[PDB]
C-alpha cells in the first residue's frame, strides 16, 4: 500500500510474486512450521541415476543435467598482514542434454555476488532460479522430463523453483561425473573469463561425432575426457593437445 | 416521525447530534484458417 | 520532604445539573468529531517506549500551550445564560450568590440558569417523568 | 472493399525476406523491419505446411495460433523496439546455414535478456527448431 508511480506498480506485483514463491529464507520458515506440524508430502521418488542404469539417457524422453560446481569460484592470495584471502572471479552453470550434445552455459558474472554474506547459499538459490528461467524459455515439447542434478545440495532449491512444472521429475546421481571440468575445456573457460556482464553462451560438446558414433558413445567420449581433465589437467591437455 | 430540534427524520430528540435549541483479424487469418480465436 | 510521595490533596466536586450538562456537550461534539472526521487515527500504548524515562515536566512540558479542548460551540444567544462558564475547572466558583464560597460545597441558580442546562443535558437527563414505567421493573421488584 | 484490400496486401507480400545489418541499428527501419520479419515468419510456416506430416503435425496448429498476435503486432509497427531489433537479429542469424547456434543464443536475449507474449516468444523457438530439422535434413 502507498504512492504509486508509472511503471511501480506492475514491479513490484512481480518482485513479491517471485519472492513469495522462492526467497531462501520462507523456504526456512516453511520447512520449520512443517517439521514442527510433522506434516509430509506424498510423491513418486524417481529413482537415482547409476551405472546399472545409465544407458536410459539416451532414450526418447528429454533429459538435462545441471552442475553447479563451477557459480562461485575464487582465486587466492596472501595479504599484506600475512594472512591468505580469497577474490571472486567468472563463474558457470553447465547444463547438458547428453543426447543431442546440446550444452546450455549460463554465465555466472562477479557483479551478481554484490558484496553479500553468505554467497555459498546464495550461488545454489540462483542456479535453480536461471535453471527454471532456462526450463521456461523452452517449448513444452523441448522442456524435459526429467533433469539431473550433479550434487544432491541443489535438489531442495531446485524443486522449489520447479513447482510450475508438475510433469517434470529433478533426480539425483551415484556417479560422481566429472562435468566440473567444463572449466579446463579452452574455449569454455576464456569464454567465461573474458564476460563484462551476464549472458548464456550455446554450444554443441558433441562436434558433429553423432555422425558415425551413436549418443552412448558420444557421452562416454565426454565423460572419459573430463574425468582426466579432472584428474590431472595439464597431463590431459597435454595428451589431447 | 422526525426530530423537532433538527426536523430531520428517523431519530428521536435524545439521539440528535446537533446541540439542542430553545475487422483486420479476417484479413490475417485468411492467410491460413477460417475465423474464430 | 524525602521526596517519597505526593498525594493530590483534594476532591473533585462539582454540581450536579452542571456536570450533567458539560458532558452532555462532550458528548455531543464527540459524536460530531466521529461523524464529521474522515480518518479517526487513535492512540498507542503504552505511548512511551519500556526503556524510555518518565519525562521531565519542566524541561519537556511546561513550555508548550496546550491544544483546544473538547468544548461544544455554545450559542451567544440560546445558551447565554451558561456560555461565559460552563467550561471553568470549577463553574461558578468565584460567583459568591451562585455558590456559597471557594470551598465549592453548596449551590443555588435561576430559572433561566436551570432551563438553559436541563436544555443542554437532552442526551444524558432522564425523561421518564412517568412514575408508573417502572411497574414491575424497579428495585423491590427486583428484590422479590 | 475490404477484399480488395486484401488482394493489394498480398501483391505487396511477394515483393524480399533478407534482412540487412544497417537496417537492423536504424530506427528509420521500423516499417522495414517490422513488414520483412512478418514475411519471414510466414515463409517459415509456409514450409512446415509443405512437410506438415513429417514433422510434429499436431503442434503446427497451435504454433500457427500462437504466432497470430505476433504477426498481427508487426503488420501494425506495434512491436516494441528491443522486442523487434532481438528478433531481427534472431531472424537474421536464422537465414544463414551455420548461424542456426547463433540463433538460439540471441532467442536467449529475446527471451530471457505477459502469457501472449510467452506463447509467441517460444513458438519463435518452436520455428528455430523447424529449421534445424529441415535443414539438417535438406
Ligand atoms: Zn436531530
Amino acid at each position: 500500500y502507498g504512492n504509486w508511480f508509472n511503471g511501480l506498480k506492475p514491479l513490484i506485483q512481480n518482485s513479491m510474486r517471485t519472492i513469495m514463491k522462492a526467497n531462501p529464507a520462507l523456504y526456512v520458515l516453511r520447512e520449520r512450521i512443517r517439521k514442527g506440524l510433522q506434516i509430509y508430502q506424498s510423491s513418486v521418488q524417481e529413482p537415482f541415476l547409476n551405472s546399472s542404469n545409465y544407458a536410459e539417457l539416451f532414450n526418447n524422453d528429454i533429459k538435462l543435467f545441471v552442475d553447479d560446481t563451477n557459480v562461485y569460484r575464487v582465486t587466492v592470495h596472501k595479504t599484506f598482514e600475512g594472512n591468505v584471502a580469497t577474490k571472486a572471479i567468472n563463474g558457470c552453470i553447465f547444463t547438458l542434454n547428453p543426447k543431442t550434445g546440446h550444452l546450455f552455459l549460463k554465465i555466472i558474472h562477479t557483479s551478481v555476488w554484490a558484496g553479500q554474506k553468505r554467497l555459498s547459499q546464495l550461488a545454489k538459490w540462483k542456479t535453480a532460479e536461471e535453471v527454471s528461467a532456462l526450463v521456461r524459455s523452452l517449448p513444452k515439447e523441448e522442456q524435459p522430463k526429467q533433469i539431473i542434478v550433479t550434487r544432491k545440495a541443489m535438489l531442495d532449491p531446485l524443486e522449489v523453483h520447479m513447482l510450475d512444472f508438475p510433469n517434470i521429475a529433478i533426480r539425483p546421481t551415484e556417479l560422481r561425473l566429472p562435468f566440473s571440468a567444463a572449466m579446463s575445456i579452452d574455449k569454455l573457460s576464456d569464454v567465461v573469463m573474458k564476460a563484462t556482464e551476464p549472458q548464456m553462451v550455446l554450444f554443441n560438446i558433441y562436434d558433429d561425432w553423432l555422425d558415425r558414433i551413436s549418443s552412448y558413445t558420444a557421452f562416454s567420449r565426454l565423460t572419459l575426457l573430463l574425468r582426466a581433465l579432472k584428474t590431472n589437467e595439464e597431463s590431459a591437455k597435454m595428451i589431447l593437445l | 416521525s422526525f426530530c423537532r430540534n433538527c426536523g430531520e427524520a428517523g431519530h428521536k430528540e435524545k439521539d440528535c447530534m446537533e446541540k439542542p435549541r430553545k475487422i483486420e483479424l479476417m484479413k490475417l487469418e485468411l492467410y491460413k484458417d477460417s475465423v474464430g480465436s | 520532604t524525602s521526596g517519597a510521595i505526593t498525594f493530590v490533596n483534594e476532591t473533585p466536586r462539582v454540581i450536579e445539573p452542571v456536570y450533567t450538562a458539560q458532558w452532555s456537550a462532550t458528548w455531543i461534539a464527540m459524536r460530531r468529531e466521529k461523524r464529521d472526521r474522515t480518518h479517526f487515527k487513535r492512540m498507542r500504548f503504552p505511548p512511551f517506549d519500556d526503556d524510555e524515562p518518565p519525562l521531565s515536566y519542566e524541561q519537556h512540558i511546561e513550555n508548550i500551550e496546550p491544544l483546544d479542548p473538547i468544548n461544544l460551540p455554545l450559542d451567544s444567544q440560546d445558551d447565554e445564560y451558561v456560555k461565559d462558564w460552563l467550561y471553568d475547572s470549577r463553574p461558578l466558583e468565584e460567583d459568591s450568590k451562585k455558590v456559597n464560597g471557594t470551598s465549592y460545597k453548596k449551590w443555588s441558580f435561576d430559572l433561566p440558569e436551570m432551563s438553559n442546562l436541563y436544555r443542554l443535558s437532552t442526551p444524558l437527563r432522564d425523561e421518564v417523568t412517568d412514575k408508573n414505567y417502572y411497574y414491575l421493573f424497579d428495585k423491590k421488584s427486583f428484590f422479590n | 472493399n475490404r477484399p480488395e484490400r486484401i488482394q493489394e496486401a498480398i501483391a505487396q507480400d511477394k515483393t524480399s525476406v533478407i534482412i540487412d545489418p544497417s537496417q537492423i541499428g536504424s530506427t528509420e527501419g521500423k516499417p522495414l523491419l517490422s513488414m520483412k520479419c512478418n514475411l519471414y515468419i510466414h515463409e517459415i510456416l509456409s514450409r512446415w505446411k509443405a512437410s506438415l506430416e513429417a514433422y510434429h503435425p499436431e503442434l503446427f496448429l497451435d504454433t500457427k495460433k500462437a504466432l497470430f498476435p505476433l504477426l498481427l503486432q508487426l503488420r501494425r509497427n506495434q512491436l516494441a523496439p528491443d522486442l523487434l531489433i532481438s528478433l531481427a537479429t534472431v531472424l537474421y542469424h536464422l537465414q544463414q546455414p551455420k548461424e542456426i547456434n547463433l540463433a538460439v543464443q540471441s532467442y536467449m536475449k529475446l527471451s530471457i535478456g505477459d502469457e501472449r507474449t510467452r506463447l509467441w516468444i517460444t513458438s519463435i523457438k518452436r520455428l528455430i527448431t523447424f529449421e534445424e530439422w529441415y535443414t539438417s535434413n535438406h
